[PDB]
């Protein structure tokens, strides 16, 4: 009778159709990703077209339902998640222009190939060529050439395309009642209609900035220590910033490649149970079984057998080609699989445990309707996967299952090495994530003029990240678009948010598990209370605001890096002690190209 | 609606059908005969064949014939009978008490053969032909009519 | 069968052995309402209605007297005075497949609830609002049945579960479907409390000499007391002597 009841019935029918349609699309995608054939691409295209047409038709037929007269919170959330026209809010011409520009920039990024002047034929892509060149090879000249060529032959092409994509995104967000496309992406975290749990889009910016300011002393000390360790004293001033190419990657996102150049104690062996796993003859199935046993130990339910009979864990030979990217497939209608090319390594151990945490989260909110069968935001599922991998990475867990021999000792130097490596892996990209997200926000909102875009970037690179470009780049360069997310229209704040979520969740679990000792030694094994507390929010998924889940887990309704401070406090003290003679911070004026 | 299903002149086939307490019982007897007009004046027994827990309140019946004779139908009264079980329990003879006074004597003496003598069977009773109710006159009527026929109310 | 099209089988005129099924130990749910499973094994009924269908795991609890939900209201309803049983076993290897076992359908929309022992097959497009359906789905108009999604990967509450409801009828007609009436090996030349189809006598059983009729069951004396019994298991007559006793 009432419009709300009609909307509820329409959403129910949409879920009924979407179950089958998305299941067919997901099974076709799994077939393609386990066997790359032309027919697999054909059914992929067919399923994608069918799914997109169905979604657009349902969005059009649901947009006529007024959301202001609907008092049901879940129904309103489902309707607003279904009615989001997105880029279709513009005309067909503008929408197809935006799609073509996105495809072109993604193709340029993926096919970005640089050729050395010595041999024009000898060309290498960013991956695995340039990434290995500037991640493993320590030659300053080669890394500088790779970085400059990658940002030149790609940035110059992308800059007009990226500008047009930005303006199209801004105009569609304005047509979507958003001040800019940055606000459009911040709307994912937006919570409305819930007393004591509403979240605003600008609150995301405020929280990210506050957390970065809190991390600023720790990141300054880590940057000072890395600069003192850096390998390249001639090209790196002790007071000046760090070269972009000398950070293990083109964008300086991850400094773990500098770990060999920034190891606290090189004589201390790293914790790796790969050798024992080979001795114990562990394989992909054994690793998955041990991970399932660990998940059951914390209290989570036993995992399905259809997973084993359908999921691909090893390389399926060479007759058929399969995607080796770590993926947790929630195919819908109760179908949960994991696609991996799992080898006998500790890294694959942790990655498999991460994917299994993903699958546990996916099955937790499987009882939710189709619109609510997803994580709370872009950073919730990844947080669960990361905390599960970290719990699997603890020395206590490895010793308990026999992977780490009991005679192995844990000393302060080994703990410092582990903490510093975790820092370079996690907090190394946090300033980079913050600055790139702020640049994207200002670019979409339009504060940064075009003829100043790059001029702005390398400014905060020297200030926010303490990273200086080895050679100057003018506005023709589109170095931010040289990254995957900027050139593929992906929110980059998701990594910072998932880092904060995973730190908060890990601290809350350790408090619930009553861990004794350092936070980095906290293992949630044989802790049913921690597993139950995690399940209390895993089942919700996105059926409830993410602020409510965060409050239920850690007692705080908003972001904070206090768990990160607790985790890195021994490392923070060690870095502060080491940087007594090394200048802490960076110098923006100094640059490698200026003598 | 089906609630039950079952599958199993020179000759005379006799049958007795009765429904008691929801159980339908059939007692059959197939015999060789040499006659074409009326029932033989002899004796035979009827043994049960089928009982069915159906209880369908059956009140009417009709025979069924196939189109490419004669038959007889009686009725059953709630009578008292005496039966003579033989050495191995085959009903050799029976007597109906209500048939006639001699039969009543046989029933009350528990013997097919009655010794000469006088025997009491029952007690003749004359039932009331009707009922009569007698009361005194009803002359003493109350003044209901005066309220009914009240000129002034 | 589908839950909205649950198949009803009428069972009568046979011995019903619920002991094997109750002890088969291959079923997820076994809820006998108003009667113990072992007790109903030695119990008679006039009719047994077996309503067979397939539902999800979470819908299994909906099959009970006084229950609500889409399955309990639009697909099938159980009476509050339900004397039968509910049996349920997984059919994931049977009623699920990779790609989706879509043959089963469940009624999700109906103008009203269902009566007990009522099956709804109507496929009328349910009108949630005021827009006439006119036989097609549109705004405020959707199919009453949704296809079941059953795969070998589904969760416990989503796997295909085969459920049969055994409704026991004891109407005015005499009972037909009864239990095994568990027999016991008999003895002889011994003072034993014997029972033969309800005779429940007491004494000593001996080999007989008298011959019964094929339709006969037990004998009697002139004083109208049980003396001979034909064994129901094997057709032979046995004489009965009362238990030995006397004065002291
Ligand atoms: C048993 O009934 C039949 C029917 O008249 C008769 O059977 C005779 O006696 C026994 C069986 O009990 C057998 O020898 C034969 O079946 C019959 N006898 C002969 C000589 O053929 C008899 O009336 C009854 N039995 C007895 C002993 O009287
Ligand atoms: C009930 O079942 C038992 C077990 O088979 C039957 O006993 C056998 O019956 C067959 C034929 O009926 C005979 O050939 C065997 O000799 C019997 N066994 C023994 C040990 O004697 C029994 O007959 C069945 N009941 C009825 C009424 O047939
Ligand atoms: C049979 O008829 C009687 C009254 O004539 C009624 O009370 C009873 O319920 C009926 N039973 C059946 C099975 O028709
Ligand atoms: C008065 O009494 C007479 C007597 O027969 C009767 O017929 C008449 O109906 C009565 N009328 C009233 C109003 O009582």
């Amino acid at each position: 009778s009432t419009i709300e009841e009609q909307a509820k019935t329409f959403l129910d029918k949409f879920n009924h159709e979407a179950e089958d349609l998305f299941y067919q699309s997901s099974l076709a995608s799994w077939n393609y990703n386990t066997n790359i054939t032309e027919e697999n691409v054909q059914n992929m295209n067919n399923a994608g077209d069918k799914w997109s047409a169905f979604l657009k038709e349902q969005s059009t037929l649901a947009q006529m339902y007024p959301l202001q007269e609907i008092q049901n919170l879940t129904v309103k959330l489902q309707l607003q998640a279904l009615q989001q026209n997105g880029s279709s809010v513009l005309s067909e011409d503008k929408s197809k222009r935006l799609n073509t520009i996105l495809n072109t920039m993604s193709t340029i990024y993926s096919t970005g190939k640089v050729c050395n002047p010595d041999n024009p034929q000898e060309c290498l892509l960013l991956e695995p060529g340039l990434n290995e060149i500037m991640a493993n090879s320590l030659d300053y000249n080669e890394r500088l050439w790779a970085w400059e060529s990658w940002r030149s032959e790609v940035g110059k092409q992308l800059r007009p395309l990226y500008e047009e994509y930005v303006v199209l995104k801004n105009e569609m967000a304005r047509a979507n009642h958003y001040e800019d496309y940055g606000d459009y992406w911040r709307g994912d975290y937006e919570v409305n209609g819930v007393d004591g749990y509403d979240y605003s889009r600008g609150q995301l910016i405020e929280d990210v900035e506050h957390t970065f300011e809190e991390i600023k002393p720790l990141y300054e000390h880590l940057h000072a220590y890395v600069r003192a360790k850096l390998a390249y004293p001639s090209y790196i001033s002790p007071i000046g910033c760090l070269p972009a190419h000398l950070l293990g990657d083109m964008w300086g996102r991850f400094w773990t490649n500098l770990y060999s150049l920034t190891v606290p104690f090189g004589q201390k062996p790293n914790i790796d149970v790969t050798d024992a796993m080979v001795d114990q003859a562990w394989d992909a199935q054994r690793i998955f079984k041990e991970a399932e046993k660990f998940f059951v130990s914390v209290g989570l339910p036993n995992m399905t057998q259809g997973f084993w009979e359908n999921s691909m864990l090893t390389d399926p030979g060479n007759v058929q080609k399969a995607v080796c990217h770590p993926t947790a497939w929630d195919l819908g209608k109760g179908d949960f699989r994991i696609l991996m090319c799992t080898k006998v390594t500790m890294d694959d151990f942790l990655t498999a445990h991460h994917e299994m945490g993903h699958i546990q989260y996916d099955m937790a909110y499987a009882a939710q309707p189709f619109l609510l069968r997803n994580g709370a935001n872009e950073g919730f599922h990844e947080a669960v996967g990361e905390i599960m991998s970290l719990s699997a990475a603890t020395p206590k867990h490895l010793k308990s299952i026999g992977l780490l021999s009991p005679d192995f000792q844990e000393d302060n130097e080994t703990e410092i090495n582990f903490l510093l490596k975790q820092a370079l892996t996690i907090v190394g990209t946090l300033p980079f994530t913050y600055m790139l997200e702020k640049w994207r926000w200002m670019v979409f909102k339009g504060e940064i003029p075009k003829d100043q875009w790059m001029k702005k970037w390398w400014e905060m690179k020297r200030e926010i990240v303490g990273v200086v470009e080895p050679v100057p780049h003018d506005e023709t360069y589109c170095d931010p678009a040289s990254l995957f997310h900027v050139s593929n229209d992906y929110s980059f704040i998701r990594y910072y948010t998932r880092t904060l979520y995973q730190f908060q969740f890990q601290e809350a679990l350790c408090q619930a598990a009553k861990h004794e000792g350092p936070l980095h030694k906290c293992d949630i094994s044989n802790s049913t209370e921690a597993g139950q507390k995690l399940f209390n929010m895993l089942r919700l998924g996105k059926s409830e605001p993410w602020t409510l889940a965060l409050e239920n887990v850690v007692g705080a309704k908003n972001m904070n890096v206090r768990p990160l401070l607790n985790y890195f406090e021994p490392l923070f003290t060690w870095l502060k002690d080491q940087n007594k003679n090394s200048f802490v911070g960076w110098s923006t004026d100094w640059s490698p190209y200026a003598d | 609606n089906c609630t039950f299903e079952y599958v199993s002149f020179k000759n005379l086939r006799e049958f007795v059908f009765k429904n008691i307490d929801g159980y339908f019982k059939i007692y059959s007897k197939h015999t060789p005969i040499n006659l074409v007009r009326d029932l033989p004046q002899g004796f035979s027994a009827l043994e049960p064949l089928v009982d069915l827990p159906i209880g369908i309140n059956i009140t009417r019946f009709q025979t069924l014939l196939a189109l490419h004779a004669a038959y007889y139908v009686g009725y059953l009264q709630p009578r008292t009978f005496l039966l003579k079980y033989n050495e191995n329990g085959t009903i050799t003879d029976a007597v109906d008490c209500a048939l006639d006074p001699l039969s009543e004597t046989k029933c009350t003496l528990k013997s097919f053969t009655v010794e000469k003598g006088i025997y009491q069977t029952s007690n003749f009773r004359v039932q009331p032909t009707e009922s009569i109710v007698r009361f005194p006159n009803i002359t003493n009527l109350c003044p209901f009519g005066e309220v009914f026929n009240a000129t002034r109310f | 069968a589908s839950v909205y099209a649950w198949n009803r089988k009428r069972i009568s005129n046979c011995v019903a052995d619920y002991s094997v099924l109750y002890n088969s130990a291959s079923f997820s749910t076994f809820k006998c309402y108003g009667v113990s499973p072992t007790k109903l094994n030695d119990l008679c009924f006039t009719n047994v209605y077996a309503d067979s269908f397939v539902i999800r795991g979470d819908e299994v609890r909906q099959i009970a007297p006084g229950q609500t939900g889409k399955i309990a209201d639009y697909n099938y309803k159980l009476p509050d005075d339900f004397t039968g049983c509910v049996i349920a076993w997984n059919s994931n290897n049977l009623d699920s497949k990779v790609g989706g076992n879509y043959n089963y359908l469940y009624r999700l929309f109906r103008k009203s609830n269902l009566k007990p022992f009522e099956r709804d097959i109507s496929t009328e497009i349910y009108q949630a609002g005021s827009t006439p359906c006119n036989g097609v789905e549109g705004f405020n108009c959707y199919f009453p049945l949704q296809s079941y999604g059953f795969q070998p990967t589904n969760g416990v509450g989503y796997q295909p579960y085969r459920v049969v409801v055994l409704s026991f009828e004891l109407l005015h007609a005499p009972a037909t479907v009864c239990g095994p009436k568990k027999s016991t090996n008999l003895v002889k030349n011994k003072c034993v409390n014997f029972n033969f189809n309800g005779l429940t006598g007491t004494g000593v059983l001996t080999e007989s000499n008298k011959k019964f009729l094929p339709f006969q069951q037990f004998g009697r004396d002139i004083a109208d007391t049980t003396d001979a019994v034909r064994d129901p298991q094997t057709l032979e007559i046995l004489d009965i002597t009362p238990c030995s006793f006397g004065g002291v």
